[PDB]
């Protein structure tokens, strides 16, 4: 799988890729790997399905119980605590989840955690999970700057999802993208990759490996 | 050793269309070259305008559909007769499924009926509880051979309109529950060439407004 | 006990010649005539049964070989030569081609196989 | 680990009217990482067209292997080898390494230049023939292909229609196999003319 | 040994190898240049295991430069990575095979084209714009698919390069301690001594 | 696959199904495994497909060869001695499981060799994943002085309850009679009762329904004059 | 399998069933485990069916080519070829060979040969999986220079229970006499043999 | 987990016309050794329902026990017993099916493989398979083991759809699984000579035969196979 | 997690810890601070697995900071290297034990002295002038035995350090991105922002 969020001057991007596999069969070209927790928080599921889908969908539930209780949105933090210690419990177990939750809230800005099933919680500007993390990463962090316009942040998540779709095995289908602001995530549409590779081909003028 | 699992073998295919849904199946099982049943019914009617199979290890299969049967019934008598939707179903039968995460049902499991919107419905879970929405899904031992099929004559996949060079997609439609039939009989008498475990007969269940209806069609035996 | 004879038997003489190749064709010169015809619609080989006794059954003495079942052969000279040579062109025809391609040979090749055969009798050791 | 599985790729064939067609994907990958979208595994001999899936090494090797053999059978003979007498040589030459083989699936497609009659075959990797009427699927993409063919195929297809058929069979397959895609080529084989066609697909 | 990578523009090929040498705790040295010298114009980069490397390297140079002296000519590209590849190839179904992965760039000095090569211990050869063996890859060609132009000058090849080792010293968890490049064009082999 | 072999009042019949398979899928719908070693010797083939047409095609070439040396019609006791030797030899590692039938000078014989190199005599015999299905059948249905014409049906008979019953049998029956004092006839796909039924739908496309990049004529022929 | 060999009065006789398995089936029921080496040495065949038939047919050679050169082999001669093979092949074979035939000089012989390769001449020889279970009833009813038809009644009796007892074991029992009169092949039936 | 000790060889079965018949062998093997010689593996509940076990013979033994308490529970208080309330073989298999897939769910399986057979009360056959692994199936034949290899190609010769068994009458069908035993004598390493067939009718009722044995056995053509090959003697 | 140090001088305890997170193939973040403030004058870095680090340290936090609220008052140093090693010591015989290796740097209020404590997964507690975790004590302690006094400053300690780094950062194979170093001492704990 690929999947990646990071921060910048306009706040959080979040792309995913859409492919599911069972070996080298492909099982399906349009999975959700965002799960939408509230109008403030994200998160993003690589590794096991039912895993990341059971647990992260559990954890909606676990977000809106304490909305409830604390007549108050929870934090980025607390939220992805929540997961990290319910995975640390089962460790050993055989879990397989690579996660990140992004959200915004007014007293932690916005905030990206990366969370994993060998119990692993770390707050950071960027990350890229799954099996096509590095090639995401490769495009990404060469393009990056804190400050991007939202329309080129936007594009250059969309871009580094691509390129992992192109070269790993293991991703591709469609992109996913998310814009979390001040005022919640936006949804940015899904860009199936066997019309959006032919599209960033010509009017990028990459893509020159491939005969076109 | 032990070994608590087993394959029976069997091949499942829904298919949803614009207000039907359809969810077949072979109706052979098998342990390793021989036959156990020539006609072992593996789609089941569960109620409320379900449509349910559980293909694999025929033990865990029968298991999870007696389950999520169980469960309708516990359905309408703690929440006063009211409909099971199709997407609740679907909630419900990966909670059963994750329920065994560590001792998993040796299954993939199709659903079929219509959503709250009278639109046809097919959900599809892989053995320990992930699901998805589709229009379409094969499972089990010929789900290699039938689903590329599928992606091509349901949803239309690789194939342009003439003349456009190759930038207009064939647009998307709606079947027919008549040619959906077509679909789903071509497919099985082409997998029962190519495998096997697939062949004797095969048993169609459709799912309208109007309830559940079946049609049967024999198949090769060799 | 030893095979010492890693020397060429046949050698060129000063005029040219390879006396060992024109004294074995002086044998075929002695031996019995044979022939072979062309057709349009096939091929003739014949040859006369000379008996070397009358008590001999001469059915039982084979001059034309079957080689494959498209190809036949005939000869004068020594007789005990060419049906070594028959049996070992034979077998060429199955292991450098019949095992390899599913048929049998062409006439030529198999020509070439036995020909190959006779050249290496006029210069191994 | 498996040999047959590192690389990726696919091949299919088929019969029409007075012709065949074989194609290909165009994927080399280690593994999970895709490294080159130009590894064609169609070649040919004379009129005598090869596909080969498998290791990439050994594709490579065994071309090389029969282009060496079929050069010195012309040479002999006086005459390119026919697809028939081709596929024989094939299993020869895999089974004489009955106990190490070639990690490979081959699959032969021609006309026989004589009798004008189309042919296809494919091959296990220790060299077994089956002789098809209909088509022959090979790599890792096969029970996909198997699929495709045994439910788009009619016998009969003229070359223009056969193209559609093939090319249909071979991108749904490959779309449903992470290890094949990455391009496609088709040949479309007729008694005295071939066209060679490259295929607009899905790039993941 | 860990990074080699190469990449091919309009009239040279670039190819950049890892200096360091580990063995388990240690790292032994900090200099190594991964690379022989086949021909005048046909460079070859090489990363495997310890002692395999060096030894495979070494015995295909001895060879080309026999080649070279024997028919007085130097062999094109195309006719050394053919050569490697087949060494390979042989050697996969050995005793002990060679566990050696190469990238073979050359200049033709017929076609006055730039080629870049690339070959596995298996015997797999393929010809690419750009290549690299090894975990780098995994880095690597999402940039390359992204910023390569066929029509790109040296300069701008090196520059391409500057932000594959920048990316790869990122994220990558070996400590590789740089990398030396060098360029092979119509003029020869140079090593690039700033980098 | 299933493979029978049934004697008879004067000669032998041999039978097999038409399946060959690759894991759970069928390579094959109509396999060939009637193997003529010579005119009238002829046997059929269970296991590994490449190993079992390698081995009857070496034993027929040198069976072919000896008939030539010693101006005598072949004998099914040199094809069960010239096989059974070579398997023997490797062990087991070549997969060959075979029934080999026949009439020679000597009479009708009937043969079943396995891959290890025992061989076995009998006047009914099985082999293949459905040798059990069959040797049912035979054990039903056989008795001493069987016509031709019983021991035919007898043994497409035991064929079909391979076809049927196994999952690695299928498709149709082929059957080859080896008679004394005549031509040994092989009749290919003798039955045939598992043709498809015709498909709903014609799945032809319209032509131009797959986009191109290029297009381009291959050169076939050899380099021309002038 | 089971398996006998017996000296008596007159000569010795062999004997047999006839069962072949692959794992549980019973892939021949009709089998002849009773093979000539010569025209007055006969084997009993256990272990391996490809292993016993391989060895066998060698000796057969091996005895054929003797006969050739210096006469008629003794049974002590042909059980040494057999023990030959078994001993220098015994990490690739599985067989369990008895030996028995009639010199009119010697009379009945028996020779057995088990897995090592070691040979031990007796006065009668039993063996195969079936065999264990007749041990007891071979030692207390086997007596010395017994006749033919008592012979015949000690094999058909002895194998009758390790048929009985060895699902390994089945089908027909097979018998060959040799003597001075020559060579004489017997078969029982199991409606005999099942009701003793 | 465990391995079976005393083992059962194949049981077999069809419907036919008005009911159904069910057949197995009276052997308890121990391994290769046919340790006991008068073994019944046809269990009779009541008078409409048999059940055929293979397997392990404790575990047969425990099952046998849990049938016979069963029908004890059955009878309290219950007037209609042996009338309306009586167990059918529906209630007898289910019940069998729900402890095989709980013993394996615990990883601790009864090593067996079970066919009920019987009629029920509006006189259908029943005829339903269960094993060790708690996998269930329903066929107009059903055999065990080596049966389910050699009996039911047998048997599906004359009953090989569901529309044949009102063509099938019970010497038809008693003739079929008769002459299936002989066949699984001749080819069975682990099987016997003497067995026990039950016949459930909807008009006659049970019929229970013990003491069969395999008769009309063919051997003559034995006198005539001599060596392996070449042997001519 | 990789490598840890500490360093006790005259009158302060100095901890540096490595940045680096790698998982597999990727470096996942560069500026990650291995170590948790116990008490006002107590801090405990860690390295070990993944998931069970964290855990370990913020219990041991969670437990250290109650005891200080009901009782008003700092355990010394010694007191609390104690209750962490007892914690380990249990741990080794649990079901799943935590895989964690911890310094302990302190200043005892009391005795008016620094004090370092290492205390391995087992428990297996040290009171040492130096102590190191994992590989990086097959080079840092050698150098630290040649050029340690007890008698140091805060500065002098902080070079002597710095000479540790160099020498990791020389011949370690993984890059470990940086060290963030910590001092503590009778004024409390403060991080050295420039490294
Ligand atoms: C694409 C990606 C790089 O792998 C990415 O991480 C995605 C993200 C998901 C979609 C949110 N992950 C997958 O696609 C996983 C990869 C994976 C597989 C297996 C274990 C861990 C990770 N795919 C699945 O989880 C897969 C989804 C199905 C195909 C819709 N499910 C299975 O493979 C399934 C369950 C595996 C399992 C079993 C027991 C415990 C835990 C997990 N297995 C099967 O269905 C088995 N088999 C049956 C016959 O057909 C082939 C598959
Ligand atoms: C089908 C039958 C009922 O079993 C019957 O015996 C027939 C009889 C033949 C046709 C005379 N047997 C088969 O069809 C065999 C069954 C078999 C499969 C595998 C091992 C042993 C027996 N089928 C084949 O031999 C098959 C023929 C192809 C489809 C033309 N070949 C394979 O399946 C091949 C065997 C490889 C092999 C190698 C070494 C020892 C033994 C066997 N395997 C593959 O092709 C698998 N794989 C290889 C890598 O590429 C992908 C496919
Ligand atoms: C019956 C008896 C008591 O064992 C008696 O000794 C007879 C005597 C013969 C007829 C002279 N022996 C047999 O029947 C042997 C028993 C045996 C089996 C395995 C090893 C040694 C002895 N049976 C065979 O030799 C059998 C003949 C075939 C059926 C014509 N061959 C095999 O069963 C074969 C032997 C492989 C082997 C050879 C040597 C050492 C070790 C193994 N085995 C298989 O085919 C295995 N089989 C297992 C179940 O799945 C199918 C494959
Ligand atoms: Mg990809
Ligand atoms: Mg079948
Ligand atoms: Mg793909």
């Amino acid at each position: 799988t690929t999947t990646l969020a990071f921060r910048f001057q306009g706040g959080i991007i979040v792309a995913v890729d859409s492919r599911a596999t069972a070996g080298n069969w492909v099982a399906s070209q349009t999975v959700k790997k965002v799960i939408e927790i509230n109008p403030f928080l994200l998160g993003t599921m690589a590794g096991g399905a039912a895993d990341c889908q059971f647990w992260e969908t559990w954890l909606g539930s676990q977000c809106r119980l304490h909305e409830l209780r604390e007549k108050e949105r929870i934090s980025v933090a607390a939220a992805s605590k929540i997961l990290s210690n319910l995975v640390y419990q089962y460790k050993g177990a055989g879990l397989s989840m690579g996660t990140m939750i992004c959200g915004y809230t007014r007293k932690e800005g916005p905030t990206i955690y990366y969370v994993d099933s060998d119990g692993t919680r770390l707050k950071g500007d960027i990350f890229c999970v799954g099996s096509g993390q590095t090639f995401a990463y490769g495009v990404l962090d060469s393009n990056y700057k804190w400050d991007l316009s939202v329309e080129d942040a936007l594009y250059l998540g969309k871009r580094s999802i691509l390129a992992a779709a192109h070269r790993d095995a293991y991703s591709g289908g469609s992109v996913n993208l998310y814009h979390v602001t001040e005022d919640g995530w936006i949804y940015h549409g899904n860009h199936d990759v066997g019309e959006l590779f032919w599209k960033v081909k010509e009017e990028e003028g990459s893509f020159n490996n491939v005969i076109g | 050793q032990f070994n608590p699992y087993g394959d029976n073998g069997g091949t499942i295919l829904g298919i949803a269309g614009e207000d039907f849904a359809v969810l077949a199946g072979d109706t052979r099982n098998i342990t390793d070259y021989s036959i156990n049943s020539r006609y072992e019914p593996k789609v089941f009617d569960c109620g409320d305008n379900i449509v349910m199979s559980a293909n694999g290890f025929a033990a865990d299969g029968d298991a999870l559909v007696k389950r999520f049967k169980n469960s309708v019934k516990w359905y309408h008598f703690d929440h006063n007769d009211k409909k099971l939707s199709i997407n609740s179903a679907a909630r419900n039968i990966q909670h059963l499924l994750y329920g065994k995460r560590f001792f998993p049902y040796y299954v993939h499991t199709i659903i079929a009926g219509l959503d709250e919107d009278g639109k046809g419905a097919v959900y599809s879970f892989d053995p320990v509880g992930s699901y998805e929405r589709e229009q379409c899904r094969a499972g089990g031992a010929a789900a290699s051979l039938i689903m590329p099929f599928l992606d091509n004559q349901v949803n239309f996949k690789n194939q342009y309109e003439p003349g456009t060079n190759g930038k207009v997609k064939k647009p998307l439609k709606y079947l027919s529950v008549e040619e959906v039939i077509k679909l789903v009989r071509d497919s099985f008498t082409s997998a029962t060439e190519r495998h096997i475990q697939v062949g004797d007969g095969l048993e169609i269940l459709i799912v309208t407004k109007d309830g559940v209806r079946k049609e049967f069609y024999e198949l090769k035996r060799d | 006990m030893t095979d010492r004879y890693s020397f060429s038997l046949t050698t060129f003489s000063p005029s040219g010649k390879l006396g060992q190749i024109d004294y074995a064709l002086t044998a075929v010169k002695q031996g019995v005539t044979s022939l072979g015809i062309k057709a349009t619609n096939g091929v003739v080989i014949a040859t006369e049964k000379k008996s070397s006794s009358p008590l001999a059954m001469s059915e039982t003495l084979s001059k034309v070989s079957l080689l494959t079942p498209d190809i036949g052969a005939v000869y004068s000279g020594m007789g005990p030569d060419y049906r070594v040579l028959v049996d070992k062109s034979r077998k060429v025809a199955h292991t450098s081609y019949k095992r390899i391609y599913g048929e049998y040979p062409p006439t030529k090749l198999l020509v070439s196989e036995v020909a190959k055969i006779m050249q290496e009798a006029t210069q191994s050791g | 680990s498996d040999p047959s599985s590192i690389n990726g790729g696919i091949v299919v064939a088929m019969t029409g009217k007075d012709c065949v067609a074989i194609a290909c994907d165009l994927r080399l990958g280690s593994q999970s990482l895709g490294v080159s979208n130009k590894f064609e595994k169609i070649f040919h001999y004379g009129h005598v067209f090869l596909g080969i899936t498998g290791l990439a090494t050994d594709v490579t090797t065994l071309n090389e292997m029969f282009r060496y053999k079929t050069n010195l059978y012309k040479l002999k003979e006086e005459r390119a080898i026919e697809p028939e007498t081709f596929t024989q040589l094939v299993s020869s030459s895999l089974y004489e390494r009955r106990f190490g083989p070639y990690f490979v699936g081959p699959v032969v497609a021609g006309i026989n230049s004589k009798s004008g009659k189309p042919f296809i075959a494919g091959f296990d990797l220790i060299g077994c023939i089956d002789e098809a009427k209909d088509f022959i699927v090979s790599g890792t993409a096969s029970d996909q292909l198997f699929g495709m063919c045994e439910s788009l195929y009619e016998p009969n297809l003229e070359p223009e229609d056969l193209f559609e058929t093939i090319s249909q069979a071979l991108l749904n397959a490959a779309d449903r196999d992470a290890l094949s895609g990455w391009g496609a080529v088709v040949y479309i084989i007729k008694k005295d003319e071939v066209v060679k066609r490259y295929l607009k697909m899905r790039q993941d | 040994m860990d990074i080699i990578l190469g990449i091919r523009v309009q009239d040279s090929v670039i190819l950049a190898s890892s200096k360091a040498v580990t063995r388990g705790i240690s790292v032994l040295k900090d200099s190594d240049d991964k690379t022989r010298q086949l021909s005048p114009h046909t460079l070859m980069s090489f990363a495997g295991e310890a002692g395999d490397t060096v030894q495979f390297a070494e015995y295909i140079q001895a060879n080309i430069q026999l080649y070279s002296i024997r028919e007085d000519y130097e062999l094109s590209p195309q006719a050394v990575s053919s050569f490697v590849r087949q060494e390979l190839a042989k050697s996969i179904r050995s005793r002990r095979p060679y566990q050696v992965n190469v990238l073979i760039g050359g200049y033709d000095k017929k076609k006055n084209k730039p080629e870049l090569y690339q070959i596995d211990y298996l015997g797999t050869k393929v010809e690419l714009p750009y290549g690299a063996h090894g975990y780098s890859g995994f880095y690597t060609f999402s940039l390359l698919d992204h910023h390569y132009r066929p029509d790109m000058t040296t300069e701008e090849g090196l520059d391409l390069l500057k932000l594959c080792v920048q990316e790869l010293e990122k994220r990558m968890p070996m400590d590789f301690k740089g990398v030396i490049v060098k360029i092979v064009d119509k003029d020869g082999i140079r090593q690039v001594d700033d980098f | 696959t299933t493979i029978v072999g049934v004697k008879f009042n004067n000669g032998v019949v041999i039978a097999a199904d038409t399946r060959s398979t690759q894991g759970p899928i069928v390579a094959d719908k109509n396999c060939a495994k009637l193997h003529r070693i010579s005119p009238k010797i002829w046997c059929a083939a269970a296991g590994t497909a490449a190993d079992t047409e390698a081995v009857t095609q070496l034993i027929g070439s040198n069976i072919e060869l000896h008939s030539l040396y010693t101006s005598r019609e072949p004998r099914v006791v040199s094809a069960l001695q010239m096989l059974k030797q070579h398997l023997f030899k490797y062990q087991g590692h070549i997969g060959a499981y075979l029934i080999v039938a026949g009439v020679d000078p000597t009479g009708s014989h009937l043969f079943s060799i396995h891959a290890h190199g025992s061989t076995d005599v009998g006047y009914y015999l099985s082999l293949g994943s459905g040798s059990l299905a069959a040797m049912a059948v035979l054990e039903s249905h056989w008795k001493q002085d069987l016509t031709k014409e019983e021991a035919i049906k007898l043994a497409s008979d035991a064929i079909q309850a391979g076809i049927w019953n196994d999952l690695g049998s299928g498709s149709n029956v082929d059957v080859c009679v080896m008679e004394i004092g005549k031509d040994a006839e092989y009749l290919r796909n003798y039955l045939t009762p598992n043709v498809r039924e015709e498909k709903q739908k014609s799945y032809k496309f319209p032509r131009g329904t797959t986009a191109v990049l290029k297009e381009s004529i291959v050169n076939i022929c050899d380099i021309q004059e002038e | 399998t089971s398996i006998m060999a017996v000296t008596f009065k007159d000569g010795v006789i062999l004997g047999a069933d006839s069962r072949t398995t692959t794992g549980a089936y019973i892939a021949n029921r009709v089998t002849d485990k009773l093979t000539r080496v010569h025209d007055k040495i006969w084997c009993c065949r256990s272990g391996s069916a490809a292993d016993t038939q391989a060895i066998a047919d060698i000796v057969q050679y091996h005895l054929e080519l003797y006969t050739s050169q210096y006469g008629t082999p003794s049974t002590e001669t042909a059980a040494s070829v057999f023990k030959e093979l078994c001993y220098e092949n015994k990490d690739n074979l599985t067989a369990g060979i008895i030996v028995a035939g009639y010199d009119d000089k010697n009379k009945g012989e028996v020779y057995t040969i088990p897995l090592g390769g070691s040979v031990h001449k007796l006065p009668y020889a039993i063996a195969g999986s079936g065999s264990t279970f007749i041990y007891g009833y071979c030692d207390k009813n086997f007596r010395e220079n017994m006749s033919k038809e008592e012979t015949v009644d000690f094999i058909k009796h002895s194998l009758s229970q390790a048929i009985k007892w060895d699902g390994s074991s089945g089908g027909v029992i097979r018998m060959v006499v040799l003597t001075a009169a020559g060579v004489e092949r017997l078969i029982f039936y199991p409606d005999e043999y099942e009701q003793l | 987990t465990q391995q079976p000790i005393v083992t059962g060889t194949s049981v077999i079965s069809m419907k036919y016309d008005n009911g159904v018949i069910i057949a197995a062998d009276n052997l308890g093997s121990y391994g290769s050794l046919l340790r006991f010689n008068g073994v019944e593996r046809l269990i009779p509940v009541g008078d409409n329902t048999v059940v055929g076990i293979s397997g392990d013979i404790s575990d047969m033994q425990h099952i046998e026990r849990l049938l016979k308490d069963l029908v004890t529970e059955n009878a309290y208080d219950n007037p209609l017993a042996d009338a309306e309330e009586a167990l059918e073989p529906s209630y007898i298999f289910e019940y069998l099916a729900t402890v095989m897939y709980q013993r394996r769910s615990k990883m601790n399986p009864l090593w067996n493989a079970i066919i009920v057979a019987g009629v029920q009360s509006n006189g259908d056959q029943f005829l339903r398979y269960v094993n060790l692994l708690g996998v269930t199936y329903s066929s107009p034949t059903l055999a065990t083991g080596f049966g389910a290899h050699m009996a039911n190609p047998l048997l599906r010769k004359v009953v090989d759809r569901e529309s044949d068994i009102p063509k099938t009458t019970v010497q038809v069908a008693e003739e079929a699984i008769v002459n299936a035993m002989r066949v699984l004598y001749y080819r069975d390493a682990r099987s016997s000579r003497n067995f026990s067939l039950a016949i459930i009718d909807k008009n006659t009722g049970l019929t229970f035969k013990k003491n069969l044995q395999v008769e009309n056995m063919k051997w003559d053509f034995a006198k005539d196979i001599k060596g392996y090959g070449t042997q001519k003697i």
